[PDB]
């Protein structure tokens, strides 16, 4: 039957599943001779072809409870006065078999009433269901678990204490889940050896597990029709020696991973990031300032807790365009290995514009869910540029996605987990009640990326790329008085592309000199250009910019000595 | 427009082209809604070519000059850039923007996984000039005598839309002259009956020199010197450093 | 080249001695005018006269305590302007000239550039 094994992803909720459930159906006896209080119900949300069922349906084989599925639509089709049968026969069956497991698929059908509760009937099956919800009379161990798109979908008092008390965001899984997925999903198809499962994992994102599945099943079927079509031979019952010849090529999964359309890429993506230090070269006082105000309160809560101090959870990361803030944050969560949100200008645009500020609310609920995390408010002077930044609008900093912001700050704190950080292009707008203690007080400038810093981040850039030993790096990065990281990328970018142009030419041209005078023996003498030389790099270099002025630093420094440490204290001694 | 058709044809992938009238109308009915269905639209039909044809309507509606107290930011240009970051995963649709003032383009639409990619249109040289005449002239017949050549050459500065009007006036020209021939001869058969009847044809079968030059007489640059001074500034705003050019390898 | 040529012009008086590759300064100063230029030697020249002063005064103060006490060598702490001086230079080094202002430059060098589409102009054959 399904198990754990059966249940990819690996995206470390199912753990928590287990820890919840365990003892209730593991060791139910145990809880005979203990007084507590176990899991009555437990609510799966997160986006469709999840697996919520899926894992539902393991956990009650794995840990032995019947398992009983309640379709929401099941009930919901049949007549009405005699759903209410089916609802309370059910949970009766359930009752019989303890323990037992029901699970209530869509559950935001039975019951999707938020207050608006349109309809009788309607009214009354979510009534009945909260009374039978209610009704368990801690007798037996039946566990009613419940799947839902998200939990503001069902009705509230659902989302009460006692009929489902605790929750569980099974969410999309991520690059290493994606990976497992296929995995999971790629086991009898017998997959060739070119094929590694690994590009088409990294270049999956934005699918989930029935998404897997389905490009899976896409890839196949072009093997199949790729071949053994052709041969045309067929018969009742394909042969399964002849259906085994054929190998799934890394083609096939490309064309599907073209054909995918995943079914929720703007859904947030709450992941570790894979960002690492080694990324960034530099930065060290920098770097140790935020493994000090993340890192520290983690790795050693004792100490902190020893002088009766509260370690800031917020940082301002303040600087010139393209010198690494989303990277850094990003490396800074990796290290700590705790989730990522990172919420970019645009969503904070989107939701000023549509005066609609109460997504701050749920994105700061769905960080608080995925703790321990890193929740990276980009380029959050946005808004203020919308509005001006020389005259603006008539009134001051004030709006109402930063009222928000400050508003879910002041009620933040209690998780002891979520880490803001802010990373802003235009300190001089930012709102000056964002800085107040309790918000992002400690104001970090992320300076432009020096000589060594530079290197670094061009064998960042080009790590992938083939680059010969000739191109000198150093000298390149030295060469770069004040280019930015993202000049650099630029000028890497462009090294490539010409890299690429002149390997497409001569193939081309190479291809025309066989048309042309057919050759008598063929020998392929391979790749005229096989890596990035020298030229290449000197030609990019030829187009390469200074995106960053002098004088927006200049400003940048102006701010940096805005918060100066004052003028007459640094030689302060104590009277001895 | 017509070189993303072509780039388009050339891929042969399908061609979505949201001019500014649709953006206008989605800025001033507050239906930003519309740009998620239009990316939807263009992922669907893969591979596609989204063009976003005069980007700069909004802008434009907004000012430019003084414009609103508030920033190049607008709701249209922002779901545009946020379907834009949210895009690239389908892999075939490909964005290309048109815009005739760049110096009020937001400037996060050029910011990189945007139109990163500025390509500067200058107005056709005298070989662009001539094959633009050819192309409209290719239906309509004209008389090999009329050199076109020479007519391209002859137009020092002329857009492709000039030489589109001088060729559409020239050939109304040459309508309104045979229709008004024709329309007397008929007068001549009526007032007096020919005992024998023998159609001399028409009058005017193709486009002739004179059609051509009494349509030249109202030949006119609808582009100035000026603006195209503005274009080659932004041109020269997007300079490449002025002091790597010698850029050499230590060896 | 006309970096390394300014450098060579302003440094010929001075003795500098020939360890200090004069054309890796010139083509670190990435846009330095001639005035930077004439402004960063001028420092190495003035870092080379105050250490010089300095340590044949310092030598002098200790060896006039005892009379004819050390040897009648006669040493020259520095005799030209050393690597070390022309990294002190550099410390300070400035960039006079900002890119707005030589953007403002090449603009009018376009307003006065001769209109276009007269390149291809070619008498009839
Ligand atoms: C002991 C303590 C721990 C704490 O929390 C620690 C923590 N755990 N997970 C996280 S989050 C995760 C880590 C990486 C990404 C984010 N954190 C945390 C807390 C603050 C800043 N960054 C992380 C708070 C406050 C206290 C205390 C201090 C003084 C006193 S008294 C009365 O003066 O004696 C009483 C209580
Ligand atoms: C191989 C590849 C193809 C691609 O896509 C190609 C593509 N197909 N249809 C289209 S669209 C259609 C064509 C005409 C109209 C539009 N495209 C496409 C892509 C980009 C721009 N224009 C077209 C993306 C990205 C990659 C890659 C590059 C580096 C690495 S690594 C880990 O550094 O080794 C991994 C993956
Ligand atoms: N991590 C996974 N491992 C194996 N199958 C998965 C996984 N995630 C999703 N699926 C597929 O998703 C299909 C249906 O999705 P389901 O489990 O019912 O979730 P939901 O009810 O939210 O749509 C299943 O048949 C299963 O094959």
């Amino acid at each position: 039957e399904v198990g754990y094994d059966d249940i990819g992803g690996c995206r470390k909720q199912l753990a928590q599943i287990k820890e919840m459930v365990e003892l209730p159906l593991r060791h139910p006896a145990l809880f005979k001779a203990i007084g507590v209080k176990p899991p009555r119900g437990i609510l799966l949300y997160g986006p469709p072809g999840t697996g919520k069922t899926l894992i539902a349906r393991a956990v009650a084989n794995e840990t032995g409870a019947f398992f009983f599925l309640i379709n929401g639509p099941e009930i919901m089709s049949k007549l009405a006065g005699e759903s209410e049968s089916n609802l309370r026969k059910a949970f009766e069956e359930a009752e019989k078999n303890a323990p037992a497991i029901i699970f209530i698929d869509e559950l935001d059908a039975i019951a999707p009433k938020r207050e608006k509760t349109h309809g009788e009937v309607e009214r009354r099956i979510v009534s009945q269901l909260l009374t039978l919800m209610d009704g368990l009379k801690q007798r037996a161990h039946v566990i009613v678990m419940a799947a839902t798109n998200r939990p503001n979908s069902i009705d509230p008092a659902l989302r009460r204490f006692g009929r489902f008390d605790r929750e569980v965001d099974i969410g999309i899984p991520d690059a290493t889940g994606r990976l497992e997925i296929l995995q999971i999903h790629t086991k009898n198809m017998k997959l060739a050896d070119d094929v590694d499962l690994e590009q088409v994992a990294n270049e999956t994102h934005g699918h989930v597990g029935a998404d897997l599945a389905a490009l899976c099943s896409e890839a196949a079927l072009q093997a199949i029709r790729k071949k053994m079509d052709l041969i045309d031979l067929e018969d009742e019952t394909i042969d399964a020696e002849v259906m085994n010849s054929l190998a799934v090529t890394m083609d096939d999964f490309r064309w599907a991973l073209s054909q995918s359309n995943p079914s929720a890429l703007r859904e947030t993506v709450v992941e570790v990031p894979q960002v690492t230090w080694e990324d960034i070269g530099g930065l060290e006082d920098v770097k140790r300032e935020l493994q000090e105000l993340v890192q520290y309160p983690v790795e050693h809560p004792d100490k902190f807790l020893k002088f009766g101090m509260t370690p800031s959870k917020g940082v301002l990361f303040y600087g010139p365009p393209g010198c690494g803030k989303t990277l850094l944050a990003k490396a800074i969560a990796n290290e700590c290995q705790a989730n990522f949100i990172s919420i970019k200008g645009p969503e904070l645009l989107t939701m000023w514009f549509g005066e609609s500020e109460a997504n701050v609310r749920e994105i700061f609920d769905k960080a608080r869910q995925a703790a321990p995390c890193v929740l990276f408010f980009d380029e959050l002077d946005s808004i203020a540029k919308a509005r001006g930044g020389n005259i603006g609008d008539g009134g001051g900093a004030a709006d109402r996605v930063i009222n928000q912001i400050l508003t879910e700050m002041d009620g933040m704190s209690t998780k002891k987990n979520v880490f803001i950080i802010g990373a802003t292009n235009r300190p001089d707008i930012i709102d000056p009640a964002i800085l107040r203690p309790g918000r992002l007080d400690q104001l970090i400038y992320i300076p432009l990326p020096d000589e060594k810093s530079r290197v670094a981040i061009l064998k960042a850039n080009l790590r992938k790329s083939p680059v010969a030993k000739d191109v000198d790096l150093e000298f390149l990065a030295k060469m770069t008085n004040g280019f930015s990281g993202a000049d650099l990328t630029e000028i890497c970018q462009r090294a490539c592309k010409l890299a690429i142009r002149e390997s497409i030419e001569s193939e081309i041209r190479r291809e025309r000199q066989t048309q042309t005078n057919p050759s008598a023996m063929e020998v392929e003498e391979d790749d005229p250009v096989p890596e990035i030389r020298r030229d290449h790099f000197e030609e990019a270099m030829r187009f390469a910019r200074r995106s960053v002025s002098d004088n927006d630093i200049r400003k940048y420094e102006m701010f940096a000595q805005t918060l100066q440490q004052s003028r007459g204290f640094g030689s302060f001694r104590f009277p001895s | 427009t017509l070189l993303a058709k072509a780039i388009a044809n050339e891929c042969q992938a399908n061609f979505i082209s949201i001019k500014g009238p649709e953006l206008l109308t989605m800025w001033f009915g507050e239906s930003e809604a519309n740009v998620r269905e239009i990316f939807d639209k263009a992922r669907q039909a893969a591979p596609c070519v989204l063009f976003f044809d005069e980007l700069d309507s909004i802008a434009k509606a907004r000012g430019g000059n003084i414009g609103d107290g508030g920033g190049a930011a607008d709701r249209v240009i922002n779901q545009i850039l946020t379907e834009m970051d949210g895009m690239s995963t389908k892999k075939n649709v490909f964005i290309i923007g048109a815009t005739n003032r760049p110096d009020i383009i937001d400037p996060a639409i050029l910011r990189p996984g945007r139109l990163d990619q500025l390509i500067y249109i200058p107005l056709p040289d005298e070989k662009s000039r001539v094959a633009i005449l050819k192309a409209n002239l290719r239906k309509s017949p004209v008389a090999k005598d009329v050199d076109l050549e020479f007519l391209a050459k002859m137009t020092n500065g002329f857009s492709g839309a000039d030489l589109t009007e001088i060729c559409q006036r020239a050939c109304k020209l040459a309508i309104r002259e045979s229709i008004e021939s024709e329309i007397r001869r008929e007068r001549e058969r009526q007032t007096n009956p020919s005992a024998m009847e023998v159609e001399e044809d028409d009058p005017v079968p193709e486009i002739r020199r004179d059609h051509f030059e009494e349509a030249m007489r109202f030949a006119r640059r609808s582009v100035s010197d000026n603006d195209i001074r503005k274009y080659e500034m932004f041109a020269q705003t997007l300079q490449q450093s002025r002091g790597f050019g010698s850029f050499r390898f230590p060896s």
